[PDB]
RNA sequence: CGCGGGGUGGAGCAGCCGGUAGCUCGUCGGGCUCAUAACCCGAAGGUCGUCGGUUCAAAUCCGGCCCCCGCAACCA
RNA sequence: AGGGCUACACACGUGCUACAAUGGCGCAUACAAAGAGAAGCGACCUCGCGAGAGCAAGCGGACCUCAUAAAGUGCGUCGUAGUCCGGAUUGGAGUCUGCAACUCGACUCCAUGAAGUCGGAAUCGCUAGUAAUCGUGGAUCAGAAUGCCACGGUGAAUACGU
RNA sequence: CCUCCUAAAGAGUAACGGAGGAGCACGAAGGUUGGCUAAUCCUGGUCGGACAUCAGGAGGUUAGUGCAAUGGCAUAAGCCA
């Protein structure tokens, strides 16, 4: 939890500077970070699923979800509840843990890394971000794997406003751009 | 390419028509046979109606043109399509 | 066994293993191995941490993997933008360097489409 | 959290050849050495050389000239 | 209007259970051939008239519409 | 004077190089013939990774130069992979010839590393120093051959028969 | 045999009047306890696209009901255990 820490102290008080809120409650706060894999090839066989559910544990200390089709779309040939994707929901301490990794080394590791995205926060203070491979994360290892995956981390947070948001992550030296 | 001992090529007459327009501050276009010249920092902003075997066609020329020769922004051959 | 921006197989020597790095072919790879201070006939594998740093530091010299992509990309780019005669070529996908396509254009051009 | 059903997670050791040792929760198991650190990665550095736009005109100066 | 057949690859004849999606001549390709007709090999041409639904299999079972057939009956 | 004969959805002819281990790569090392050469062949030495550059003898030549033959042989390595097979393609940088290498030359270096794992119907050559394979030279020629015309090296199989 | 309309605001009410369904299903799709709340759209997000899965929101049942239509249904009669 290094980086909850730092939050309480530093990042908090960044925050409280720039923005000149009145109440401390009134700062911005990571609440959730989301880790989706979808997997439509499940489909055909499954055992794909299986593998990218046990890829997302790895990469996450939880154990995924597995995802359902809610209403059965036309042109991919899916029932509805049919098992589909698998999702994570990291909170509090874990999902600090899994914050600091994702800076501190995943990111770093992405293949021809130029930064991420400042327009990719939605409009009401969530980022969400996609890795194309899950070797970036060390937990995978590279000679294991057989199928390439990649998945999606959304970092839901208590920002009113996107603007708020994006400088919240900064505060946590998030990379953008 | 040429070596570069030799230095770049540019036909001495399409040389003097260039300094002739430095000189002036004109942009009317310089109609032109030499395809082997190369282009030069100074005709950067000039027009020059480059032949193309048949007609003279318009290169406004640009920074990023300078090592290049004249020939290359003037196509010869007419090829829209087999059907 | 991760040099500039990807992974390396261990079991192959030093000199190919490196040439999987998208930028080095055999010669480069040499020259890096030279720099190092590593045999050409060891492998990945049986190397030490330093050795490894080093290789990598190497490596870090020259423009490689993902900025020698953007290089490459952004030549051709200017080239299309130009419009130049090169750019028309490549904007057409036929051969730029002055091949007599006549009937043998097929790595530029892919393969044969039936007249329809 | 549910106890048999989770992967082993643990505190382990991760050192990027940079020299900067980070102690963190993982499903590793085994001590990591990593690569690149976010400390030690070049984004600040590369990134106004990885363009490398340059200057034609300049190029063309310096091949030759006058 | 009512009632029996059904509706396709340039034309035609396509294996009772909805998961098989063709064969003939035709056009191209190349050597056979003293010549072509060839024998032989491979290649482009769909909608299954249509609108829907029972079902993951649908043109392939059903509700309606447009036509081609065939019906036999009628007509102040 | 510039352009074209070098165009390019495609079809055919003749070749070269391949698809590998009877091989590739590296280091060492052996044995030819036949030719050409004065607006020519150009040693040695020096510089250049190299193509070449500089200097510059010997020589109208059984004298000097082109000019190291290569396959081979020995030792090492690779171990059946689209590979240390294969080299197309393309980027960069350059050398020489030539008023001039954009269209459109050859060669070099570094990178890049397509297709191709012996080829459907069918179809060609060859009876011996032949085929197969290996290099070498010459003409035209400023430059520009995988073509043509020559030269030697290694060197088979098979012919019952009509 | 069932639903609506014709049917004239109780019930009932005809026509070779206008429109559609049934001849079952389910040992859970029944009982009960505990919990939950929909369609559709927008914005962001690996492969992923008009349409899978995941975030933030608008919306407020426009959804759902084993199958027709009507009347119902959030205390849900809808969805999970």
């Amino acid at each position: 939890a290094k980086l909850h820490d730092y939050y309480k102290d530093e990042v908090v008080k960044k925050l409280m500077t720039e923005f000149n809120y009145n109440s401390v409650m009134q700062v911005p706060r990571v609440e959730k970070i989301t880790l989706n894999m979808g997997v439509g090839e499940a489909i055909a066989d499954k055992k794909l699923l299986d593998n990218a559910a046990a890829d997302l544990a790895a990469i996450s200390g939880q154990k995924p979800l597995i995802t359902k089709a809610r209403k059965s779309v036309a042109g991919f040939k899916i029932r509805q509840g049919y098992p589909i994707g698998c999702k994570v929901t990291l909170r509090g301490e874990r999902m600090w843990e899994f914050f600091e990794r994702l800076i501190t080394i995943a990111v770093p590791r992405i293949r021809d890394f130029r930064g991420l995205s400042a327009k990719s926060f939605d409009g009401r203070g969530n980022y969400s971000m996609g890795v194309r491979e899950q070797i970036i994360f060390p937990e995978i290892d590279y000679d294991k794997v057989d199928r390439v995956r990649g998945l999606d981390i959304t970092i839901t947070t208590t920002a009113k406003s996107d603007e708020e948001g994006r400088a919240l992550l900064a505060a946590f030296d998030f990379p953008f751009r | 390419p040429r070596s570069l001992k030799k230095g770049p090529f540019i036909d001495l007459h399409l040389l003097k028509k260039v300094e002739k327009a430095v000189e002036s501050g004109d942009k009317k276009p310089l109609r032109t046979w030499s395809r082997r010249s190369t282009i030069f920092p100074n005709m950067i902003g000039l027009t020059i109606a480059v032949h193309n075997g048949r007609q003279h066609v318009p290169v406004f020329v640009t920074d990023e043109m300078v090592g290049h020769k004249l020939g290359e922004f003037a196509p010869t051959r007419t090829y829209r399509g087999h059907a | 066994a991760r040099i500039a921006g990807i992974n390396i197989p261990d079991h192959k020597h030093a000199v190919i293993a490196l040439t999987s790095i998208y930028g080095v072919g055999k010669t480069r790879s040499k020259a890096i191995l030279a720099a190092a201070g590593i045999a050409e006939d060891v492998k990945i594998s049986e190397l030490s941490e330093g050795q490894i740093d080093t290789l990598r530091d190497e490596v870090a010299k020259f423009v490689v993997e993902g900025d020698l992509r953007r290089e490459i990309s952004m030549s051709i780019k200017r080239l299309m933008d130009l419009g130049c005669y090169r750019g028309l070529r490549h904007r057409r996908g036929l051969p730029v360097r002055g091949q007599r396509t006549k009937t043998n254009a097929r790595t530029r051009k892919g393969p044969r489409k039936p007249i329809k | 959290m549910k106890k048999d059903i989770h992967p082993k997670y643990e505190e382990i050791t991760a050192s990027c050849s940079c020299g900067n040792v980070m102690k963190i929760r993982s499903t590793v198991g085994h001590d990591l050495n990593l690569d690149v650190c976010s400390k030690c990665h070049p984004f600040f550095t590369g990134k106004q050389r990885d363009v490398a736009t340059g200057g034609r005109v300049d190029r063309f100066n310096k091949r030759f000239n006058i």
